[PDB]
This record gives structure tokens, C-alpha cells and sequence, in this order.
């Protein structure tokens, strides 16, 4: 048997088409950015909670994890992150 | 005219392949 | 938005009395400071009666589900849409059985008169065989497509409540054989949010209404 | 041709109509008066070629259905759903 | 084409007396006849309590239709534990008007009448016989068809009939003997016999004379416009406990 | 209505939620933390498949390979020291001049 | 001359395709589509190979089957599909639910009325056939052989042109037709349809399985038969034809083994129990009652109505379940015949029955072989207690 | 299908009250001029005798109608 | 196979069996003593026929079977009685038709260099006969 996997593949393919249309994506590319975003997604989470430990407080929250992201990123792109994801925060607490 | 195939036409084809079913056999009568 | 929050945040906790419904329905007919695409939300969201809505207060919301005519030009029109999602809401919640029936003759209408109409039919003493005619004619008339479906319903309650009367029964074979508006008529359906909603404004303070 | 109108919408309206006067229609019926429906509207058109209300009544007591606009604004009462033939009745 | 339903009577309610007070409350005078039959005149069947009273009262405006022709025939006896039912025809809801007399009259309660399938061959027996002038009995015969509608799992086995033309029922009763009611002295057990079959147990729904009647769950449909006194009689008996 | 469509975002944000309960990084769960991070890792996916799209452009064809992928991480300075551990399979090496 | 070739490309209702389409799964959706364009090529630009990996990189994000359908049906082959293509669908659509389609059978016999065994070569029979149908209509055939059984199959559909329309030139098409032919029997299996072209086709196969001497169709059957594996089983070439009913395990032939096999295990050593019978005709006379021989009575009901004490095949449910079945008794009594016709309708008829008994509605005892369910599928007379198909 | 969708039919086909009121008054006509056709046609259909209002009944009815209008 | 008596008759008739409808066990019935079977001797001889008939049909399976178990013949596939047969010898493939004990009929499919019309003809003409004979000619004609 063969369980089903996880996947990012249908977002990435996605937001592709929303940055060109007309392009395609190769099955080893798709893999590549694939793993992408859990690689980041781990180096972001555990630096986090590790951050959190520090404080020696229970809950990892958006504090934690706006500050595991500019810690870990290059700044350039850090910028462009934190801003991302305090707007995308916000627009959700505005629902 | 009218154009039409339904009751008041669709039997009398039955009633007279049954009559000439009768009639055939009523031939070989000896009277 | 701030007044439709104030009316909000009061009728989702103090609900909304009965001069209070009489207040704001009146508000809402004669005033531009509600919006109609929220007239048609706050009667079905808002409005949350204590209990069992009185009569003058009906009578009095009657007067907004009238229609202007080449006599009452002068008369304020509440939107029929609006005036068909306040008898929607009234649906959710012994003269007034004859006011009722004039009421389903409105063809935007009819189709949430038929419950409570039949809600007035609740006694074989309340039903007469003359209403029928009001009903069947509706029924029979083009542009109702509600009525037939509508009228067999106030139909049907009529012939096994009534238990005395002529042969009415085969008026109802009349009326459209296929019924395929009264399957929806006879299973109406209640709101259960706004119903849930309403449980608690039933609960807050008082029991027995 | 987009003219034609649907056998089943014929069927709706008229369903409604044979209860005033109960007609019975079999299928090759049912096609034939939606094909002569063409022929109805285009007839129309030549009758009707602009709306107002005296042309109107006009027309349709030359169409035999009525006699005069008292005639006319009975048949929009028992051809029309309610709160339209008060409208109309404003119009006259 | 002629329909029937059949209802009780709890009281032997003399119904000429108030005839007049349902004509003004019918805004008609109906008719109302007067015969004391002796229906089970034969031997076995008894000589004695075969005095039933009939009635026949119509609603005749016209007679164009079996609404306007919708008579109702009311048959009782004193001896009789419930001692009276009533039967009417047609859709006309004049019908139930007259009901609703009896019952806020005579302070009469009453209730729709059902029948079993042993009482559905003894009342098809009773179609079939007829009486000459000379008080003799004779039996015409007709196509019997038994139609049947059984509950299966996973609807195996829907519905099955046996049809049984004249020949055939004349022949058995023929081979039985001379008798009186064929369907229940030679036919049901020739069936049985050949089948392992219970024509008794089995669901039956209706039983069909063709060209002569219909007895259902329910209702008599009948080809002639009215029905002769065994039917009645054999219904009468049936009502009882 | 999805958390995603109400954040605005196209990437899965239950399945950040799930996963960080996957990952057991903490007992307590801020509820803007994995709408973060999706957004975050939204937008480093949505850059780095725009710079290889761009390096798809500068090769002439239109779907994204390795090659346009591991051209875009190396060239891009600061892509370059995010992922400076990683080496892309079919990626290959950028030349000398 | 006017044989058609597999390019060519028929004229017909989007939708209704569309609507036959749907019922396919996913992957068989692919591999048929897999092989069309390996075949045919489409109007997609690319390789097998690119189209492989869309199609691949479609399936793992977990896309939904009308995506694909509508990318068939108007992107790929946008004008319309090949009769090749329209052929397979309705192939897999039987073998994917072989219960809603009807079929009625049919015996080749010869000159001297004994039956004709059909012994078939596929390519004689196809070329023939072609070659005989095309000098009359327009004629596709395709030919396949069911995955599960021994029976070759047959798809014959008609064509003709041209409501009103201008040069557009296609062949509008017709409702299809089916036969079957076992490998080594008398006997054929066809579609249930009575319109021209039908009696045309059927013709058509009579004429052309000669090649050395005449032959003609004669049916045995007047209702027809669902299921290609049930008429299979009555009338195929096979152990239960003529051991149907109480008689099927003859057909299964495992109670008995071989000679050789060991002594102490031979089941004469062992041995085996059943119940005894009452003559005595107490049925129709009349819980006081207790569990064993109640199970021997269940089982004597199953043997009766199944033919074994293990029910080869609920406990109802037959072999090869009967809709319906008309019996027509002649017995002569005191020198008068009498008739006694029954009808029965279901969907098991004999299961029913069978339920009857258990609830003790009828005598298990007198009932005949012809009422349990032996001559499977025959409506006929009986006469001197023997069973007689009607004509 | 309404008689103001039968108005919109009217006005799909032909191209604000008072071109409201009047092209519901142009459905109204023309709505009674088909249960003319058909009442037309039931007459023909009383002339002939069978049970139902056969095609060339409508026919009829049809050029009766033209031929009076 | 199952054989009763008519009622009235005092002869066997045909009831029930599990011969394979190709086997005409009804004919056969009939042929026997004019169809008017009545003694056991008639009843051996009807199933002594069948029997016959039976192993007219295990006795070519079985040759093909062995044929195939020593790899004389590569692959192949049998209609239900055995009398029509189609095997691939080494890459030359056969078609056979075959009464009992004998062929009947043959024919050669493949195309090769070797294989002239000439050489064919002679190839499927030496192919017919009694079968006992096939396994030795064909290994002689290996090549």
C-alpha cells in the first residue's frame, strides 16, 4: 500500500500562475519547491520554540515567530517577511 | 386532413389481421 | 454601522419587545437612516420577540405589507422584498384570521402567508367555506405560481379541519395536479440559527411565553 | 433560428389557462403551436409595432380580445400578478 | 364501474323516523324503501334470524353519474350484537353531509369496515349465485383471477397472480360435487394441491370476476349498478365479533 | 470559508496549524503564529519561483527546470546565504566569469 | 470499398458523451488516455513524455475527474473523438457494470435440426462480416473477449448521413447493437432490439459463420436475460445447464473426489445427518418448539430451494435470480383438462418463495420442481409431469 | 414561466415605469392571443370530435385567425 | 449424466446432466434403439458413448499437455473441447482443427526467410493425420 503525501505542489503551481500565466513547472522543480517550504518551515519553527524556552514562557505565538524569522533570515529578505506576515496577521484578526 | 396514430386506428389493423385469421380458417371448414 | 451594531448588540442580549419590534418596523418603513440590504437582515437577525407576538403589533405591521394603488398613492411603500422577508420572519413567530387571508392574496407574499394563515385555522369554528373562493381564485389566476401549491396547502387544512361542508374537496382536484411548489409549502422551514439565536432571548429572563 | 420559444414554457403558461379553459394537447400539438408562436409574434409585430397605451388598446380591440380600455385593464387583472395590474392601473 | 364503501353502525336507528329533519338539512326529499329479505335461505345455512331489514335511500338530484345516483343502502337485525351497518357509492360528499347527520342525531358512533381474505372468497362465492322465480339456486361462472402482493426481502418476489377462466372453475366444481360455494369447496384446495400453495395465508389483494365485479381491501367495485342480498348479507356477518 | 481565503493567502494555514502540532515545538499555540508563518513561507515561495521564472525567461522556455531554480538561488545574494548549505538536484555549479 | 478505418471521426451530442464519460474512474482515465495519444497524437503540443508528466503532476495535486474530462473533450480532441475511441467507452462501460444491459439468446442449428456446435476463427468471421454489412450500410465493428469469461464479444454500429444541414459532411450516428459467441456451444447471444437494422445484423452473422454449410437462428427464449455472467452460466457451455435448481451440485462436482484419494478422510467413512419427512398432510391444520429441528427444517427449505444443505449460492438470494416466469398447468380430471396459469414478478421470484416457506405460508413438501426453480429461466407448459419450453 | 417573464421574453426580443407598464401590457396581449389560438383550436377540435385537440386543430385555428385579423 | 422415466411410456428420457452442450447427450438419447431406451444394456451404450466421447477429448489435451511440458511447443491456448488449438512451436506458430484422434486441417501463420509457399505446403500437408504421429514429426521437423 501507499499512503497519500503531503503536498504543497497544487499552491505552488498556483501562485505561478498568478506570477506567469503561461509557465509550466517541471516534476523535479516541483519536488525542489516542494521541499522548500517545509525546510523553512522547520528552521523557523524550532528556532522559535527554542526562542520561546528562553523566555521560559508556554505559548509560541506571532511575538515568537516574527522574531525566529528575522533572526534566521538574511536581513534584506527579513524585512519583506516580517512586513508580509504582520499584514497577513492583521487581515486575518480583522475578519 | 389530419395527421394522427393513435386509438380509433391502431386497433382496427389488429381486429382485421384476427378476422383474416378467422377467415382462413373458416375456408377449410367442411361447411 | 454603528447604529445596526447598537441594534445588534441589544436585540443578541436584551432581544427586542414587543413595542420594541413595533418601534424599529416602523423605524425601518419610515425612515432612510436604515439601509433596505439591511432592512432585509435585521427583520430575520434583529427582530427577537420575548415571546408570541401580540396582536395590535401585527396589526400594525400589516399596515407595511400594503401596496400603493391608483387610491393609496399617498401611502409609504415598504419593498416587496423587504415586505416578503418580514412575513418570512413572521413565519418564524380572532379577527386577524380574516386580515390574514387578504394578506395572501399579495403574490410576493403568498407563499409565507400559507403558514400563518393555516396557524389561524387552527379550530374548525375559524375556517369558512366562502374563503375558499379568495383562495381559489388566486390559485387559478396567472402570475401566482406560489398560489396553487400555496392555496392546496390552506386547501388541505381546510377540508379535514372543517369536518363539515360541501364538496370542496374536488376544488382541490382543480388546482394544479403536479404540486410541485407545495412539497416545499408543507416541510417550511424555520431558520434554525435565527431560532437558536432566539432560544436564548427566550431564556435570559422569563418562562411561560 | 433564436426566435423559438420553449414547448415546456408553453406548457407552463398554458397549464394555468386550461383551468379557465380546460384545452387538451397532444405532443405533435404542442410543436405545432410552438412553431406557429413565430408566426404569432411576427403577426404581432406587424400589429404592434410601438407601445403606448391608446395604441395598445387599439390593437387589442382590433384583435377582437376587447371592446374597449375598461375591457383592456380587466384582461391586465386577470392576466397579470396583483401589485402589476395596480401599476398598470396608474399608467391608464 | 361502480364503487362501494361500507361502514357500522352502533345502534339500530329507525331511519324514517328523521327523515324529515336530513331532507331539510339535504334541502332534498330522498327516498326510502322497506324490505325484510331472507338472504341464507338454504339448508346449511340456516332457516331462522335470516330476517334482515333493507333500506334503500338515494340522493338522486339526477342519476346521469354515480355521485347523483350515489345511493346508500342501510341492512340490520335486531339479533345482532352491532345491529346495523351502511354502504354508499361515489365521490358525491353529499355523502359524508348525511353521515354527520346519523351520528350528531342518533347519538350514533361509527367506523369504516375492512375485510379479510376468508371473507373475500365467501363474499366472491356470494357474487357468482343467483336465485330463479322458483326459489332454486343457479350459479353463473366467471373468469376468476386471484391476484396477490407479497412483502419479500429486497423485494424478491413483488407480486404473482393465478388466473382461473370459466372452464376451469366450472370444471372443478363439476369434479367436487355438486356444491354451493366453489371457490372455498374445490378450487383453493386443487390449487393448494398442486402447488403447496395457502390461498388463505397468502397476502391477498384482490380478488377479480371479469366483466362482473372487483372485491378489494377496502371496496366492491360491481358491474351491475347495484348489489344482490348475499353480498350484504355475507358483509353484515362479517362486521361482528 | 477557508482560513486561507480569509487571511488572503494561497498556502495551506490548517495544514501549518496541524503540522506545528505535528512538529511539538510547544504545548500552547498562538492562533496568528501559523497564519505567520504561512504567509511567510508564501512569500519566500512565491519569490523564489518568480526569480526562476525570470531565469526561465533569460533561457528562453517556458517551464521552470532545476537549472532555472539553482541559477536563481546562487545568483540571488541573499537567497544565496538562506540557502548556502543547500545543493538543488540536476542544479549544477554558476561559472567562473 | 466502404469498409470505415479507425481516423475517422462521427458526429454526435457533446454532452451525452460528456455524461457517459463521468462514470469512468481516474486512472482508467489515464490509461486510455495515454494510449489514444500514443496512438493518434492530439492537438496538444508537446511529447508522450510531457504529456505524461502533466497528466502526472494533475493527478498527484489531487484534481477533480472533470478537469481532465473537459481537458479530453476540448483541448486534446476538441472536435470530436474517433469511432475507435466511442467504441471503447461503451466497452468499459460494460465490463464496468455488466448489470444494466439486457441480452437475449439464440440457437444455431443446421439442416437436419441437430444443434450446431460454432467453432470461430476471429479473422474469417470479422473480414466476412465486413465485407457482407458494408454493401448495404456504413459498418464499424470491434470485437473483444470478455476479461473474465470464455465468451468473445461483438460491438455492430450503422451509419448514414444526412433537420437539415450544408456541407459539413459527417454520419450521424445510431443506437448500438451487441452478440456474443461462446467458445464451443450452440448458442448466441444478442441485444434485445427488434428495429430493421437489428434483424439486418443478425442476418448478417447466420449468413456469414457458414462457409460450408447452411445454418440458421432459432430462439428458445421469448423474455430476455440481464448480466452477461448469468446467460452465461444458463445457457453457455458449462456443467449447470440441464443441473439447475436442486440439482447444481452435480455442476460443482466437489462432494465427490477422486478414487485414489485417502481412505480414513473418504467421507462414506464419515458420513453425514438430514431430517426425516412427514406425509401426513398436517400443514394446513396449524411457541412450543425448539431449536434442532427447526434448523433441519430451515435446511430442508434450503436444500429444496438451493440443492445444498450449505446453500451454494443472504439465505434467499439464488444462483441466477428470475424476474419473472409463466407456468401453465394441464391436468385432466374426471376426462376434463383444466388450466391453471400462474405469474410471478420480482426480482428473485424462487427466493421469494423460498421466504414464503420459511414463513410457513406454503408446504415445502408439495412443491414442484418446475415452482422451485428447475428449467432456470424457461417459461413453459407442463404436461404429464414433464416440463415443456413454450414455443 | 411569468407573465412579466413572458414581458421579458417581450423585451429580449424588442431591445423606466413607463416602459415597465408597457411591455407587461404587450405580454398581456400577447398572451391572450395565444389562448385565443388555443381556444380557436379547441373550437376546431369540437367540429371534428375526437377526444383531443389534434395539431391541425392549432393549425386551423391559426389561419382562421389570420384570416379574421 | 441423469436419465428418468416417462410416466406413461415405461422408457428413460433425458433429465438432467452435466455434459457439456457440445456433447449432443439429447441426440445421442435418441439415436439409441430408436430413441425408445429401456434396458440397461441400451443405458450402457448411450453412456459408453459419451464416455467415448469424453475421452476423445481428454486424450488430445493430455498429448498437448505433454507436448507442451517438455518444451516441444512454446506457448499455446485451447478451445474448450480441445479440437481447435493454437501453440508457437519456436517462433513458427500452428493452427490446428482436429477430430478425435486425428487432424483434420492445419495451417501455418508465420513468414520466414526458409519458409517458401513450397516448403509450407509440404510443411502442413505433412502435419496431417493420426495424432500419435505429430510428436514424432514435428521433433523430426524441429528444423
Amino acid at each position: 500500500s501507499k499512503a497519500r503525501k503531503e503536498t504543497y505542489s497544487s499552491y505552488i503551481y498556483k501562485v505561478l500562475k498568478q506570477t506567469h500565466p503561461d509557465t509550466g513547472i517541471s516534476q523535479k522543480s516541483m519536488s525542489i519547491l516542494n521541499s522548500f517550504v517545509n525546510d523553512i518551515f522547520e528552521r523557523i519553527a524550532t528556532e522559535a520554540s527554542k526562542l520561546a524556552a528562553y523566555n521560559k514562557k508556554s505559548t509560541i505565538s506571532a511575538r515568537e515567530i516574527q522574531t525566529a524569522v528575522r533572526l534566521i533570515l538574511p536581513g534584506e529578505l527579513a524585512k519583506h517577511a516580517v512586513s508580509e506576515g504582520t499584514r497577513a496577521v492583521t487581515k486575518y484578526s480583522s475578519s | 386532413k389530419q395527421r394522427k396514430d393513435s386509438h380509433k386506428e391502431v386497433e382496427r389493423r389488429r381486429r382485421e389481421n384476427i378476422n383474416t385469421a378467422i377467415n382462413v380458417l373458416s375456408d377449410l371448414l367442411p361447411v | 454601522k454603528t447604529t445596526l451594531s447598537l441594534l445588534y448588540e441589544k436585540s443578541k442580549q436584551y432581544g427586542l419587545s414587543s413595542p420594541q419590534l413595533q418601534a424599529l418596523v416602523r423605524l425601518l418603513c419610515e425612515t432612510s437612516i436604515i439601509d433596505t440590504v439591511t432592512k432585509v437582515y435585521i427583520v430575520e437577525n434583529c427582530f427577537l420577540p420575548d415571546g408570541y407576538l401580540t396582536k395590535e403589533l401585527l396589526l400594525e405591521i400589516i399596515n407595511h405589507l400594503g401596496t400603493p394603488t391608483v387610491f393609496s398613492r399617498y401611502r409609504i411603500q415598504t419593498p416587496p422584498v423587504l415586505q416578503s422577508a418580514l412575513c418570512k420572519w413572521l413565519v418564524h413567530v380572532n379577527i386577524s384570521s380574516s386580515i390574514w387571508l387578504h394578506l395572501w392574496q399579495f403574490s410576493f407574499l403568498q407563499k409565507w402567508i400559507t403558514p400563518l394563515v393555516i396557524w389561524q385555522a387552527t379550530t374548525p369554528v375559524d375556517v369558512k367555506p366562502w374563503k375558499l373562493s379568495i383562495i381559489k381564485r388566486c390559485a387559478m389566476h396567472p402570475g401566482y405560481r406560489d398560489a396553487p401549491g400555496s392555496a392546496t396547502l390552506i386547501l388541505q387544512r381546510f377540508q379535514c379541519l372543517v369536518g363539515a361542508s360541501s364538496q370542496i374537496t374536488e376544488s382541490i382536484i382543480t388546482i394544479n395536479c403536479n404540486r410541485k411548489t407545495l412539497k416545499s409549502h408543507r416541510n417550511l422551514k424555520l431558520d434554525a440559527h435565527f431560532l437558536s439565536i432566539l432560544k436564548r432571548i427566550l431564556s435570559r429572563a422569563h418562562p411561560a411565553n | 433560428s433564436i426566435k423559438p420559444l420553449q414547448i415546456m414554457d408553453l406548457k407552463h403558461l398554458t397549464r394555468q389557462f386550461l383551468n379557465e379553459n380546460r384545452i387538451i394537447l397532444p405532443k405533435q400539438t404542442w410543436s405545432t403551436i410552438q412553431e406557429e408562436s413565430l408566426n404569432i409574434m411576427d403577426f404581432l409585430k406587424q400589429k404592434i409595432g410601438t407601445l403606448q397605451k391608446q395604441e395598445l388598446v387599439d390593437s387589442f380591440i382590433d384583435m377582437g380580445i376587447i371592446n374597449n380600455v375598461d375591457d383592456m385593464f380587466e384582461l391586465a387583472h386577470e392576466l397579470l400578478p396583483l401589485e402589476l395590474q395596480s401599476r398598470i392601473e396608474s399608467y391608464l | 364501474p361502480y364503487t362501494w364503501k361500507f361502514l357500522g353502525i352502533s345502534k339500530q336507528l329507525s331511519l324514517e323516523n328523521g327523515i324529515a329533519k336530513l331532507n331539510q338539512l339535504l334541502n332534498l326529499e330522498v327516498d326510502l324503501d322497506i324490505q325484510t329479505i331472507r338472504v341464507p335461505s338454504d339448508p346449511d345455512g340456516g332457516t331462522a334470524a335470516d330476517e334482515y331489514i333493507r333500506y334503500e335511500m338515494r340522493l338522486d338530484i339526477s342519476n346521469l353519474d354515480e355521485g347523483t345516483y350515489s345511493k346508500f343502502i342501510f341492512l340490520g337485525n335486531s339479533k345482532m350484537e352491532v345491529p346495523m351497518f351502511l354502504c354508499y357509492c361515489g365521490t358525491d360528499n353529499r355523502n359524508e353531509v348525511v353521515l354527520q347527520w346519523l351520528k350528531a342525531e342518533y347519538g350514533v358512533i361509527m367506523w369504516p369496515i375492512k375485510f379479510e381474505q376468508k371473507t373475500m372468497i365467501k363474499l366472491a362465492d356470494a357474487s357468482i349465485v343467483h336465485v330463479t322465480k322458483e326459489n332454486i339456486e343457479q350459479i353463473t361462472w366467471f373468469s376468476s383471477k386471484l391476484y396477490f402482493e407479497p412483502e419479500t426481502q429486497d423485494k424478491n418476489l413483488r407480486q404473482f397472480s393465478i388466473e382461473i377462466p370459466r372452464e376451469s372453475c366450472e370444471g372443478l366444481a363439476l369434479g367436487y360435487g355438486n356444491t354451493m360455494h366453489p371457490y372455498n369447496d374445490a378450487i383453493v384446495p386443487y390449487i393448494y394441491n398442486e402447488t403447496g400453495m395457502a390461498v388463505e395465508r397468502l397476502p391477498l389483494t384482490s380478488v377479480i370476476l371479469a366483466g362482473h365485479t372487483k372485491i378489494m381491501r377496502e371496496s366492491i367495485v360491481t358491474s351491475t349498478r347495484s348489489l344482490r342480498n348475499r353480498v350484504l348479507a355475507v358483509v353484515l356477518q362479517s362486521i361482528q365479533f | 470559508q477557508s482560513r486561507s481565503a480569509k487571511a488572503g493567502l494561497t498556502f495551506p494555514v490548517g495544514r501549518v496549524h496541524r503540522l506545528l502540532r505535528r512538529g511539538n515545538y510547544a504545548q500552547r499555540i498562538g492562533s496568528g503564529a501559523p497564519v505567520y508563518l504561512t504567509a511567510v513561507l508564501e512569500y519566500l515561495a512565491a519569490e523564489i519561483l518568480e526569480l526562476a521564472g525570470n531565469a526561465a525567461r533569460d533561457n528562453k522556455k517556458t517551464r521552470i527546470i532545476p537549472r532555472h531554480l539553482q541559477l536563481a538561488i546562487r545568483n540571488d545574494d541573499e537567497l544565496n546565504k538562506l540557502l548556502g548549505n543547500v545543493t538543488i538536484a540536476q542544479g549544477g555549479v554558476l561559472p567562473n566569469i | 470499398e466502404l469498409r470505415l478505418e479507425d481516423n475517422y471521426v462521427p458526429t454526435s451530442d457533446t454532452l451525452v458523451v460528456f455524461k457517459q464519460l463521468m462514470k469512468l474512474p481516474v486512472t482508467v482515465l489515464y490509461d486510455l488516455t495515454l494510449s489514444w495519444f500514443a496512438k493518434f497524437g492530439g492537438s496538444f503540443d508537446g511529447d508522450i513524455y510531457l504529456l505524461t508528466e502533466t497528466l502526472d503532476l494533475l493527478i498527484e495535486k489531487g484534481v477533480r475527474r472533470n478537469v481532465i474530462v473537459n481537458r479530453i473533450l476540448y483541448v486534446y480532441w476538441p472536435d470530436g473523438l474517433n469511432v475507435f475511441q466511442l467504441a471503447e467507452i461503451d466497452c468499459h462501460l460494460m465490463i464496468s457494470k455488466p448489470e444494466k444491459f439486457k441480452w437475449l439468446p439464440s440457437k444455431a442449428l443446421r439442416g437436419d435440426g441437430k444443434p450446431y456446435v460454432v467453432k470461430l476463427q476471429p479473422a474469417k468471421f470479422i473480414e466476412n462480416l465486413q465485407t457482407d454489412l458494408a454493401k448495404i450500410y456504413h459498418c464499424h465493428v470491434y470485437m473483444f473477449k470478455h476479461p473474465s469469461l470464455p465468451v468473445l464479444i461483438t460491438r455492430i454500429q450503422l451509419f448514414d448521413s444526412n433537420l437539415d444541414k450544408f456541407q459539413g459532411k459527417p454520419l450521424i450516428s445510431r443506437r448500438p447493437y451487441y452478440v456474443a459467441f461462446p467458445l464451443n456451444s450452440p448458442i448466441i447471444f444478442h441485444s434485445v432490439d427488434k428495429d430493421i437494422y437489428a434483424r439486418l445484423v443478425l442476418q448478417s452473422i447466420s449468413r456469414t459463420i457458414s462457409e460450408r454449410e447452411t445454418i440458421i437462428f432459432k430462439p428458445v427464449q421469448k423474455i430476455p436475460v440481464k448480466s452477461i455472467h448469468n446467460i452465461m452460466t444458463l445457457l453457455g457451455p458449462s456443467r449447470f445447464a440441464e443441473s439447475m435448481g436442486p440439482w447444481e451440485c452435480y455442476a460443482s462436482a466437489n462432494f465427490e473426489r477422486s478414487p485414489l484419494h485417502d481412505y480414513k478422510k473418504h467421507q462414506g467413512l464419515t458420513g453425514k445427518k438430514v431430517m426425516v419427512r412427514e406425509f401426513d398432510d398436517s400443514f394446513l391444520n396449524d411457541g412450543k418448539e425448539e431449536p434442532e429441528i427447526r434448523r433441519l427444517r430451515l435446511e430442508k427449505n434450503m436444500i429444496k430451494f438451493k440443492g445444498s444443505a450449505n446453500g451454494v449460492m443472504s439465505r434467499y438470494s439464488s444462483l441466477v435470480p428470475i424476474e419473472k416466469v409463466g407456468f401453465t398447468l394441464k391436468n385432466e380430471i374426471n376426462s376434463r383438462i383444466i388450466t391453471i396459469k400462474l405469474k410471478f414478478n420480482g426480482n428473485d421470484i424462487f427466493g421469494g418463495l423460498h421466504e414464503l416457506c420459511d414463513k410457513n405460508l406454503i408446504n415445502i413438501d408439495k412443491v414442484p420442481g418446475w415452482l422451485a426453480g428447475e428449467n432456470g429461466s424457461f417459461s413453459g407448459t407442463i404436461m404429464n409431469g414433464d416440463f415443456q419450453r413454450e414455443q | 414561466m411569468d407573465t412579466e417573464a413572458l414581458a421579458n421574453y417581450l423585451l429580449r426580443q424588442l431591445s423606466s415605469s413607463q416602459e415597465y407598464n408597457k411591455k407587461l401590457l404587450l405580454a398581456c396581449g400577447f398572451q391572450a392571443i395565444l389562448r385565443k389560438i388555443l381556444l380557436d383550436a379547441r373550437t376546431r377540435a369540437t367540429a371534428e370530435g375526437l377526444r383531443e385537440v389534434y395539431p391541425y386543430h392549432i393549425e386551423a385555428a391559426t389561419q382562421a385567425f389570420l384570416d379574421s385579423q | 449424466v441423469l436419465l428418468k422415466k416417462r410416466i406413461k411410456s415405461n422408457s428413460w428420457f433425458l433429465f438432467k446432466h452435466t455434459i457439456p452442450s457440445f456433447i449432443d447427450v439429447q441426440g445421442i438419447f435418441d439415436d439409441t434403439n430408436g430413441g425408445l431406451v429401456i434396458s440397461h444394456d441400451d443405458a450402457y451404450l448411450f453412456a459408453k458413448r459419451v464416455f467415448l466421447q469424453l475421452v476423445e477429448v481428454q486424450k488430445r489435451r493430455q498429448i498437448f499437455k505433454d507436448l507442451e511440458a517438455k518444451k516441444i511447443i512454446h506457448d499455446l491456448d485451447l478451445d474448450l473441447e480441445s479440437s481447435m488449438v493454437s501453440f508457437f512451436v519456436k517462433d513458427i506458430k500452428v493452427e490446428l482443427f482436429v477430430k478425435q484422434n486425428e487432424i483434420v486441417s492445419c495451417s501455418i501463420l508465420d513468414d520466414i526467410h526458409d519458409f517458401s509457399q513450397n516448403n509450407k505446403s509440404k510443411w502442413e500437408i505433412a502435419l496431417l493425420g493420426s495424432l500419435d504421429d505429430l510428436e514424432l514429426k514435428l521433433n523430426h521437423s524441429f528444423a
